């Protein structure tokens, strides 16, 4: 996240009619309000909530329960971005870089290797269509319950359309750490002339 | 049949010369990313006030 | 159980059944010659939990000779999941309590609250036709 | 179970993860709409069930079925769910024009009496017998596999499979009627 | 449909639900006549199993007419989840199967009571409805 | 709610409640008069859907003022579990939701429906 | 769990069936589009008009 | 507005002219000809129930 | 020396020998586990059904009562039903909204006890050996094939499954006699 | 020939995992195993009160 | 049909790079070992008090 600050919730705990607590988070700015934006509340095991727009009018929010007397993260959520470009059958030898321009090709499959990854997502648009897939850390059978999943495998998807009009992206906004390593893809071809 | 290639790593960054002469690990667009030297892309460190 | 009634002039209560929130409990007072007297009450200016398991008063009157205490579960998720979270297993009995506490419920006051309002139907078509 | 059949059982999330393990591939856990093969797999199946239906069994025809008129201006509609209209035992002309039931014969849409004729409806694919649910999820498989995923060794045991299955259907459709032959004869 | 009544008899009866547990069966003989003279069957001394689905009764039905089989899931949890181990699929198959029985027996149970009063209350609301506001909208 | 009424004599009908599954919906036709001619319709011969939330009828309403819509949960599971596949949040909100919507149901709709006939009449 | 459609049409069902043969996806509408919608249009008129005219016991009239 | 085999027949030879003039694929090919041939044969077996064409009929003396 | 296996089960002898056909190791148990065993067992399950409805001798059971409930009249159509006819004339019935439907009559207002013909499903671990062994060999070809291509695991499970469709059957034809010569008798 | 006998506190016949085929020597048989017992087909019942003869096939070490 | 292969010699340490852009001389981990240059791995000599 951005803009890190550590913060202890004073002894003050909520009060008995509601027992809903406040935090005045101006106290950790050095008595300031901070920038607007967004901003997340993650706690010493992982599980965050998400307050609203934080104006320069206003440092003081509510939370669900009793907490008191614990440690605090607070900051922002920002945003990756990766655009690939066309598939094309492309030789090379060091010498020089050549790409088959004749024909017509159809993509079936795609794949995705990764390491150390939490969450991601991909999407694809072919002509009006957008399609998401989600992957999240291990698979069924290896976690553990009461941690965060960070692990490792491979992924599998559909890809279908044109070759020339078929784009692919790859979005993260969440907050843990990524790692691409390699991809690939399967096609169809067909020619109608010999070459050379 | 079928057939198939695959890309051994991406470190090259974006390019804007015709995709006809673009090589194998350059891409389109690239925001908030860090090409490392042995674990391919990553997310950019956070910042500390 | 899931409803329960206690006679009025004492200055403590306790509560019998399982919850899952502050809010889901229900206090209200009955007059039993008047059907219609009953009022229902809310919190803060009238009780305060002093013990999860204690209930004390602010103000009675004398007109109610009984009071009524019973459960009323939601109907919205308790538990959020997200991704890029931890889970615990709190939630996930949490969950599962929320739909078992609703059955018991229901089983118990649909009957009553169906005869209600099939004899107030009645007396409507009753006094529609005579007048 | 790991014994006996599992409980609460849903056919057509069944029928969906076996045809994508033709392409070889796990399960897909939920039968959303959000994926993409899981719309293209939905229209063969659909398409490959009311082909099969139509040809018409020994379960399926309705010897004596009535129609009814309108009362306002006679006629008579044609629903979407029928697949064959014919007579008992004599030629008959009638086919859809417009909506309604038509009679070459007579070249009109006034029917004024109700009728008894030969029809053939559709039902849904959970309430079919055990042998063509089988038949059907091979033969679908057999063209999601040719039509968006080229594998040549998936092929060449699903035919096989096909003829040991369709030999069986057989045998099931001719055990139902016993079709006797020398019936209706009896003299001195 | 957990609920099931069959003539009396026989020697041989079928179940026709699923179920979790082999105690979550009971079977019950039924007087119609006088309803206080109902008893309740135990397994291994009046009745045994033969397979999943099918019994066989082993006592005297005399003086009755019904023979009723229902479900009665428990409510006491099944499986239990601790900090540090392995999530696997089974757990959360019983999970999940549990509350959903118990949800079925819940309103299959209620809409019993509830529909008798429901209709009843219908019906006369609309005869009244009609018969005074014609009635009397014809008058005037 | 669980219940909804609608006067008669249109083409066109909004969904406001949630569901998981297009087949849990049913449609009805409501005589005010008499109780006994009620009838229910059938999805394809009668209405279509267009979009996720509204519906198009293909029958004359001749002799009948109230339309009614209401929800009916099935009994079969929506989402199943086996190794090796990838767990998302949906999957245990649809789980949860399942079984909520059972119960909910189940308690709701004949008091309901009684509320309305009381304060109709 | 019957696989209720979404805004069924005939024409349009057709023309995805025969777009599938490629291996394309689907589409909403055939107001606008690219030249494959373009081009099989003509072969399924073509088509459609051959066949009709064999003649066959339900078109005849004598 | 015409009967349901007749329709699956003129799709499945749309389809075959429409990959055979544009795209040429070697699997997507020889399984069309059998599904024609099996379209075929049901179309003539479902035309042949339509009328009933006794021979014997208008022949009757002692 | 004789061999005698430690904690022995029915189910995962069958699951471990399905997993030697590609050539990895043997199993503890089916709680946790990889993918394979997933794999495994739906084509197991499936395999079961088919080949337990074609019908056979120790299934067929020509006497069979049914009976209606007391509220309203019907009989309900269990899952675990396979086969449905008459003993000697024709038969129409099927399976409408999960109730037992006759087409003569158009209707399912069954009022006194019907006696039919039918096959139900019996577990694996209660059948005879050669038809687990036919059972295991086919479940074995499919799971080879649509999985991993071998060229040389193939072309001997063709060669086993035919010897024992022939063991098969010759252990149908000894069970029931079937004399032709019978009920035919005068001077 | 072969002889089976019953237990004494109910009536039943246990299946043992060592047999191999159950038949009778000439005539037609409808046996098989439910619940690890012995089932007739014919009458419907897992109850026997009287020893009987069959012919069966049992399994031997392999040295 | 079988396919096969051989590594001449093991020379190279211990590597922390992806296992797809490896060679064929570098393992994993190695602990008390040492590489001659013509006899391969051996296990390192003891001391003496």
């Amino acid at each position: 996240i951005d803009s890190k600050v550590s913060m202890v919730i004073p002894i003050g705990s909520y009060n008995a009619d509601t027992y809903k607590t406040t935090v005045d988070i101006g106290a950790a700015y050095g008595g300031n309000a901070p920038s607007p934006g967004r901003y997340y509340l993650i706690d010493s095991q992982g599980a965050y909530v998400d307050l609203g727009d934080l104006t320069s009018i206003s440092t003081v929010i509510t939370l669900n329960g009793d907490w008191s007397g614990r440690t605090v993260f607070i900051g922002r959520p920002y945003l990756m971005s990766y655009k690939f470009s066309r598939f094309l059958i492309k030789i090379e030898d060091d010498s020089g870089t050549q790409s088959e321009d004749t024909g017509r090709l159809q993509l079936r499959r795609a794949w995705v290797n990764y390491k150390d990854t939490g969450a991601l997502r991909l999407i694809v648009r072919n002509g009006e269509r957008e399609f998401v897939n989600t992957f999240n850390g291990y698979t069924l059978g290896q976690q553990t319950i009461g941690t965060t999943n960070i692990g490792d495998g491979q992924y599998r998807f559909a890809m279908n359309g044109n070759a020339l009009t078929t784009s692919l992206t790859l979005e993260s906004n969440y907050p843990t750490p990524v790692s691409i390593v390699g991809c690939g893809w399967e096609a169809s071809y067909a020619k109608k002339a010999r070459s050379v | 049949p079928l057939i198939t290639q695959s890309i051994k790593n991406l470190k090259g960054g974006i390019s804007q010369q015709p995709d006809i002469l673009r090589f194998s690990d350059q891409g389109e667009s690239q925001v908030n990313c860090w090409s490392s030297e042995s674990d391919g892309l990553q997310k950019r460190p956070p910042t500390v006030f | 159980s899931t409803i329960t009634q206690f006679p009025s002039g004492n200055t403590q209560y306790r509560i019998e059944f399982d919850y899952l929130a502050r809010t889901f409990v229900v206090v209200t007072l009955v007059n039993s010659s008047n059907p219609t007297l009953n009022r229902v009450l809310e919190v803060g200016r009238d009780y305060r939990f002093l013990n999860p398991t204690m209930i004390e008063m602010l103000v009675d009157q004398s007109g109610f000779d009984i009071v009524r205490i019973h459960r009323q579960t939601g109907t919205d998720l308790v538990v959020d999941f997200r991704n890029g979270s931890v889970l615990t297993a709190s939630d996930l009995t949490n969950s599962e309590l929320q739909a078992i506490h609703i059955a018991e419920e229901g089983r118990d006051q649909t009957v009553d609250l169906a005869k209600e309002y099939a004899d107030a139907a009645g007396s409507s078509a009753g006094n529609a036709k005579d007048s | 179970m790991a014994q006996y059949i599992p409980l609460n059982a849903n056919d057509d999330l069944d029928a969906i993860n076996d045809m994508l393990a033709a392409i070889g591939e796990p399960a897909v856990l939920q039968l959303d709409e959000g994926n993409a093969d899981v719309s293209n797999a939905q229209r063969i199946l659909h398409r490959v069930n009311r082909q099969v239906q139509a040809k018409g069994w020994n379960f399926n025809i309705n010897e004596a079925a009535v129609l009814t008129p309108d009362v306002q201006d006679n006629r008579i509609r044609f629903l979407p769910s029928y697949l064959r209209v014919m007579t008992a035992g004599a030629t008959s002309y009638y086919s859809n024009m417009g909506g309604y039931l038509y009679d070459l014969s007579t070249q009109s849409t006034t029917f004024t009496d109700p009728i008894t004729v030969e029809l053939v409806e559709m039902k849904p694919f959970s309430e079919m017998p055990v042998v063509f649910r089988d038949y059907i999820v091979t033969k679908a498989s057999r063209e999601f596999n040719a039509k968006f995923f080229g594998s040549p060794e998936s092929e060449l045991y699903l035919r096989e499979q096909e003829a040991e299955l369709y030999q069986q259907v057989m045998e099931y459709e001719m055990d139902t009627g016993r079709y006797n032959m020398m019936s209706d004869i009896g003299r001195d």
